[PDB]
């Protein structure tokens, strides 16, 4: 039966008054019949006498005062499992892609309580993501974060679905890829090219779309992390990708504002730090499984500074920055190799010779950038004889950290190469050390492993 | 300690019964009357969203349902209103009237006309506030829509189901550009639409007259929310643009979009949220203002050829159908860290940046192509496009690089000023009249000739009477291969063959 | 303090009283009321957050004396309101629109000493002029002022006492 | 048959029986004392109360006095008989003559006229002014707007194009003071009466003395005559003295009325109180108004909420600004900003658009090396880079031009430059011919041959 009643409705926020027995306990899930169709509403405030305050999970239009509202006795929970694999869901966990019901055996709440510090294990097994340059600039262990920074139109989205096809072919494990706030022509492109690279059978996908309210957008990425922690108590390794944090804190901003609560520094809601340590603490390596991460984190204007960036930085493990004059002179994976880091770069966890690899790159490079405007002003002919070759090492070095993907063969046609970490720090260490001053610059171009260098230098 | 409308004879009632009769959850009575907001006793039965009938023949939409009040805002004039007026609640909600016989037409808000030439010839009527085609009813978006601006098809691409910021400082060419995209339309099988917020009512009119002396206005839709008209009418004058977009797109068409000024929509909302007392957010704007434009320019879509057959129940069978969003955004001192440009720059697919320095220093149209992006890209172009704006966009990258110099390029190393001497001829070559738009022919035959290097020796002041004359002996000598570029966008060896042989032969005998 | 959201309820509880002929029992009605609101317990209730439909009945149960119709409809009302604390403060603008609608005043006199009972008829009989309400009188006693008196009726007052023309030389100086 | 209930600053609240409340924007009336208060409703609240603006002072009212309800708008003499005579914003006679002999009296809350009865113009103004009719020529029955901060020349320049337009010019004319000084007004009514042109200007006066009701009204009231004689199917002038003390007027009494406040403490309907206002003056089918607007940007903060709104209200706006003035360089019209939308080459010709364009493109060419020259100086620009800071300081010096008006102030004879006059100017300054002349040759002088024939005294 239902025993509670609107009373008001102003926007996406609805007042529900029940009996002073029965109020639901907050983050309970309501449910209301907006018409001919079902709509469920979050409590998201106790206040006064038997009235709750939520927020609709849907469009609040059509909705009369005196509605009969029907209280879940239980959070929003969602299936699942091995059932969700190659399904899109919203954050309610129905299915939004017409093949029919899921086939769910098991549902749970998507508000639970981060690991002790007592259940988890530190572990530095490295992924190894078949990217030259992410492999190579910014290594990441089971269980980190990894935060591609940068503007709009860098490549974040494709870098993403190209960990995602890698990680899902080469090494067979399981994915869920939550899409806060997805533009619909980008979720649909990305089931296509799953669909076609025939990894969307290991891939579990969650949609928030941007034409929804923002209690939608605010808790799909609670959604995934309840699928990926399915995952991981069954003792996989998943890995779970969060295509925007920054519309994870403008959804949270959104909804902040709407429940009329005091805003902050920049308009942020007063919780800003709290919501995001509740998302980022529940991704950690726990001793029974892991769970890693991807995220990407667009900048706005550049500042690196507004509470959004500079609050999600405290969580990360790897920070990959991505530059879009980088990106407009084609050298794309765009990554930058100066400004990449991570905490797990040092000799103890990748060992000496891809520290020094590492280290001897970024050296190459950062001369080079020295030796730019002695280029420009007096020429190259005045350039010292190992200035010259640190010149042309640098060239080649900056040409053979691109690469081609698998999911980027759509815009160039160009065939798709895997790299593994072996043959990374060979072709560095041989470009480093002089062994091949006889291919052109050309040659490192787009070409994927070293020995395809020397294949590619007999064409030209 | 304030009042709530509880007043005397409403008390009184109260007092002879408390339980008042259920006499009728279908009507009420107007208690206050300000600013346009009308605040209503009674209406049980009303629903958010819902057309509130008031006295003469005016609505108002029901927004704020609260205990004992709803919050209703006047679709027109209501000065003419008084308390006590009685009011029914119509179970309907907004509706525009829509089809095809509206190409042409000059309309308000409501669909009424306008311009005076008589009633509207439309095919039905569509609810003004509706959903998005769903992710599994979309198609990748891989046909290119031509504004014919070299600035903008080599380098910033659009493509039938974009959605495309035009952003920059008061009086740089929004418009201008927005225009000249529905101009370029008149013969490419595209329907457009202008939607005008809260402009004033004489600029409308002239824009109008420029679309009637070129062909287009036969072709488009014209939406008018002038100024003076009730914020309620310019907060919901786009949406009923895109119910009569959505018409085409979803029946196997193309239609294309421009909202004018969505910075203005936003205004009209805040002035709404203001006067219903809703929570301020930042600079005052309410909170769900993203809300506002996500659902509004997520229906700019293509939808797959099966939604449209589904949709037409089998009358249109295999045709994709695509709706493109140029929305219109207007910076105070170049500054998109705001409350309006931070939200709509970051729903859209594209940005293009026009900026007052370059619009100053003669650069016109006057696109940033350093921070302007389109995430669709060469998807969303012609191949012969896609091949020569590769190196345009490299030729001004390196240019981009090396412009600290030019304030001491007398210093120099002749290896590097013929990077910097070519990036600005480039740059002096995507200059262009305004309502002279181009066909992919001539912009492939302009950027090749930059590309491959016949610019080398054309001296920087020339460089506008060099493509003219180009153009003006290719229009003469070889139509044949325009006419097959512009049908086909082709590019092959012998493309390339004839039109070296075209740049060799203009640069040796003609002259500029 | 409720003085100005009381104005609504006591103006309707009056104009409904009217209608009636009935306006001394629901003076005694609110009178009893605003005494219930006193209460020690009672007060504890209105304070805290309970539903008003709950409150209201609550405060109906502690109350015979109010004629179930339309008294019981008032406190309903108020209490939908959230105002039942209002009542004190209804009563006394209830009892200030009876005594303007029957032309009532009532008029304080303070003096030094105890009056003639001659000179208080005459003070009658002149207020009842400078109102046109008939006038009761409460006589009060003050040594502080020593010779002549106050009349105060509402918030106008006659400052006859040599107190006040002691006070009122000492600052023309 | 009302009583007051409330009186906070400028705002007074009314109560009225249930049956009789007065509906928006009808008057009412009060007698303040010795006097008789007109009150304009603003909101019907709740309850047979409504909120009112005074339209005067506010002082000595006391609450529970009795208001009377005229049944109609405010409603203010218009026509032919209100031509050369000074009025209220009641349309009251502030002149010591007599009544205003008029027939008919209009309410001045008007809708706008109706998209179908727009009209629109190419044909150019002609002004004397160099810098106005080359880089932002407006059109006949246009809009014109004047920004600038505090003094810099915003009603010089105002009082100039007055005496170029409006004395050869053989229509009507009206003349709103919105918020400025009496002395002005006393000033310009005097100007008028002794050269014997008053019997064509018809003057509403509601001067920074008055309380904020005047203000707000007031450029109604203007309003209203400019339509009457446009209807009348005759074409008109209406100068408006500052139409930010519209809003900032609106901006005073908002709180007042109840309303949350905006973005930097506007009212949250600072646009729609602009455009109801702003889209009924304008020309139509069947007569014109042309309109000059002095607008005042505060701060000299071009971005402020209230300029932002203001400029695309206009066909030509002309931008004033201090770092000009300063350099004795008047009008100190800013080039860079300065904007019309009949700059094209199809309403002014390819010699005048082109011009101006290159006259553009030097002056922005000169703003990008002003860094440069202020750390290095300026022996470090290449040698054609001198010679493009030599021209850009001689076009600078060229858009002076000393103004009848202004003779008070430097003693100098006004000049009148016509526009073939002067694009001959810039073209040859642009194109190098007068390199040899001092720059100070240009400084104030009218056409360039009294800048040839300046520079034989240095
Ligand atoms: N490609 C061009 N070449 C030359 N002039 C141009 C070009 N595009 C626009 N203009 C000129 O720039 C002026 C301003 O253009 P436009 O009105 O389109 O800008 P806007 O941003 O819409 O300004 P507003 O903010 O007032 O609407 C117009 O007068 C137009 O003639
Ligand atoms: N590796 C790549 N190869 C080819 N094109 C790319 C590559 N990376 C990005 N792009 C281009 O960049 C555009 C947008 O990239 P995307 O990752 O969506 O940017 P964002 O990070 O802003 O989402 C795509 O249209 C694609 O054409
Ligand atoms: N054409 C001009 N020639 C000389 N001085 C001028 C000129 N225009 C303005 N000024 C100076 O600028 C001052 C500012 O006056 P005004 O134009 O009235 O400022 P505002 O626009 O605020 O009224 C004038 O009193 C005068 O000193
Ligand atoms: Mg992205
Ligand atoms: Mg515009
Ligand atoms: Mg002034």
């Amino acid at each position: 039966m239902a025993t509670g009643k609107i009373v008001q409705v102003i926007g996406a926020v609805v007042d529900v008054e029940f009996p002073q027995d029965a109020v639901p306990r907050v983050y309970d899930a309501l449910e209301v019949q907006n018409g001919n169709e079902r709509l469920v509403l979050e409590v998201q405030q106790q206040l006064g006498g038997g009235i709750v305050r939520t927020i609709a999970m849907g469009s609040s239009d059509g909705l009369r005062r005196g509605l009969d509202v029907k209280d879940l006795e239980h959070p929003i929970e969602v299936p699942v499992g091995k059932a969700t694999l190659g399904r899109i869901m919203n954050v309610l966990g129905e299915p939004v892609d017409m093949k029919g019901e899921i086939g769910e055996e098991e549902r749970w709440a998507i508000h639970r309580a981060a690991p002790s510090y007592e259940e988890l294990s530190n572990s530095q097994e490295l992924l190894e993501t078949g990217i030259k340059v992410i492999d190579l600039m910014a290594p990441f262990a089971k269980g980190g974060k990894v935060g591609l920074f940068g503007g709009a139109g860098v490549g974040k989205t494709v870098n993403m679905m190209e960990l995602i096809r890698n990680i899902a072919i080469e090494h067979s494990g399981y994915s869920v890829f939550a899409g806060v706030g997805e533009r619909t022509r980008e979720g649909n492109d990305f089931y296509h090219e799953m669909t076609d690279s025939n990894v969307i059978d290991k891939v579990s996908l969650v949609y928030g779309q941007m034409n929804e309210p923002p209690g939608n957008r605010l808790r799909v990425a609670l959604t995934g992390l309840t699928m990926a922690e399915k995952f991981r108590d069954e003792g996989r390794d998943v890995l779970l990708f969060v295509d925007n944090i920054y519309r994870y804190t403008l959804a949270g901003t959104e909804v902040s504002a709407l429940l009329g609560r005091m805003p902050s520094a920049v308009g942020y809601q007063p919780t800003l730090a709290e919501e995001m340590g509740v998302l980022q603490e529940r991704i950690t390596s726990t001793k029974t499984g892991s769970i890693t991460s991807v995220q990407a984190v667009y900048v706005p204007a550049d500042d690196l500074t507004d509470p959004s960036p500079a609050t999600t930085f405290a969580h990360l493990d790897a920070t990959v920055v991505l530059s879009r004059q980088i990106a407009s002179l084609g050298i794309y994976p765009a990554v930058d190799p100066l400004d990449s880091t991570s905490r797990q770069l040092d000799p103890l966890v990748v060992g000496q010779e891809h520290y020094d690899t590492a280290r001897g790159v970024q050296s190459i490079l950062q001369r080079y950038q020295e030796l730019k405007d002695i280029i420009a002003i007096l020429g190259m002919d005045e350039l010292s004889e190992e200035d010259k070759l640190v010149v042309a090492r640098a060239r080649k070095i900056q040409r053979f950290l691109s690469q081609p993907f698998f999911v980027a063969e759509v815009f160039t046609g160009s065939p798709g190469k895997y790299v593994s970490l072996k043959d990374t720090i060979r072709g560095f260490k041989g470009i480093m050390e002089g062994e091949y001053d006889h291919l052109p610059e050309q040659a490192f171009y787009m070409v994927g492993s070293i020995e395809e260098a020397v294949e590619k230098a007999k064409k030209l | 300690q304030l009042n709530s409308t509880e007043i005397s004879e409403l008390i009184k009632q109260r007092i002879a019964q408390f339980n008042v009769v259920s006499e009728a959850h279908n009507e009420g009575t107007i208690v206050s009357v300000s600013d346009g907001v009308i605040r209503i006793h009674g209406l049980a039965d009303c629903m958010q969203g819902e057309m509130i009938s008031l006295p003469g023949n005016r609505y108002a939409i029901a927004l704020n349902l609260e205990r004992d009040s709803v919050g209703a805002v006047v679709m027109g004039p209501y000065a003419d209103l008084a308390e006590g007026m009685k009011v029914k609640c119509t179970g309907r909600i907004l509706e525009v009237p829509v089809g095809r016989g509206l190409l042409g037409r000059v309309v308000n808000t409501l669909g009424a006309p306008i311009d005076g030439k008589g009633p509207l010839d439309h095919d039905g009527f569509s609810a003004v506030e509706a959903i998005a085609p769903g992710v599994i009813e979309r198609q990748s978006v891989d046909q290119p829509v031509q504004t014919g601006y070299k600035a903008v098809d080599s380098m910033i691409p659009i493509g039938r189901g974009q959605r495309e910021l035009i952003i920059g400082d008061r009086q740089t060419g929004k418009t201008a550009l927005a225009i000249d995209a529905i101009i370029n339309q008149r013969d490419s099988g595209i329907k457009c639409i202008y939607v005008a917020i809260g402009q004033k009512a004489s600029t409308i009119s002239n824009v109008v007259r420029k679309l009637e002396e070129h062909g287009a206005l036969a072709n488009t839709i014209v939406v008018v929310a002038t100024a003076s008209e009730s914020a309620a009418l310019q907060y919901l004058a786009p949406y009923a643009g895109c119910a009569m977009g959505e018409y085409f797109r979803d029946r196997g068409e193309d239609a294309l979009i421009i909202y004018d000024d969505l910075s203005k929509q936003a205004v009209a909302y805040r002035q709404i949220s203001l006067l219903l007392r809703r929570p301020p957010g930042r600079e005052a704007f309410p909170g769900d203002v993203f809300y506002l434009h996500s659902r509004l320019l997520e229906r700019a879509a293509r939808v797959n050829a099966e939604y449209v057959e589904a949709f037409t129940k089998g009358e249109v069978k295999g045709k994709t159908g695509s709706l493109t969003a140029l929305p219109i955004i207007e910076t105070q001192a170049g500054d998109v860290s705001a409350f309006v440009p931070t939200n709509v720059i970051s729903i859209t697919d594209g940005q293009i940046f026009l900026e007052t320095n370059l619009f100053n220093a003669g650069i016109r149209p006057a696109v940033n192509p350093g921070i302007s992006v389109s995430r669709v890209g060469g998807a969303a172009q012609t191949k012969i496009m896609k091949k020569l704006s590769g190196g345009i966009r490299t030729a001004l990258a390196q240019y981009r690089e090396l412009a600290a110099f030019s304030q001491f390029a007398s210093d120099l190393d002749d290896a590097t000023r013929k990077q910097l001497d070519h990036g600005q001829k480039v740059t002096e070559l995507l200059k262009q009249k305004q309502y002279a738009p181009m066909s992919v022919a001539q912009q492939s035959l302009v950027l090749f000739a930059a590309e491959r290097g016949y610019l080398a020796d054309v001296e920087l002041s020339k460089i506008g009477s060099f493509e003219a004359a180009l153009l003006a002996y290719v229009d003469r000598d070889h139509a044949p291969l325009m006419q097959e570029i512009n049908q086909t966008g082709g590019y092959n060896d012998e493309i390339e063959g004839k039109l070296k042989g075209i740049l060799d032969s203009f640069k040796a005998t003609q002259s500029w | 303090e409720f003085i100005t959201v009381a104005r609504p309820y006591a103006k309707a509880a009056f104009d409904f009283a009217v209608e009636h002929q009935s306006v001394e029992r629901w003076q005694d009605m609110l009178a009893f009321a605003a005494e219930v609101t006193k209460n020690e317990q009672m007060a504890e209730l209105l304070s805290g957050a309970l539903a008003p439909e709950t409150l209201a009945e609550s405060f109906i149960a502690v109350a015979g004396e109010q004629l179930d119709e339309n008294g019981q409809n008032l406190i309903r009302v108020m209490a939908e309101n959230g105002r039942l604390n209002a009542l004190p403060d209804v009563l006394e603008q209830f009892i200030h629109l009876r005594a303007v609608s029957e032309a009532t005043a009532e008029v304080d006199v303070i003096s030094a000493a105890a009056l003639s009972e001659q000179q208080l008829a005459k003070i009658s009989a002149a207020m009842e002029k400078r109102l046109s309400r008939k006038v009761k009188l409460n006589a009060k006693i003050d040594k502080s002022v020593m010779a002549g008196v106050i009349i105060r009726a509402g918030d106008m007052v006659i400052d006859g006492s040599v107190r006040g023309r002691l006070e009122r030389l000492a600052d023309v100086l």
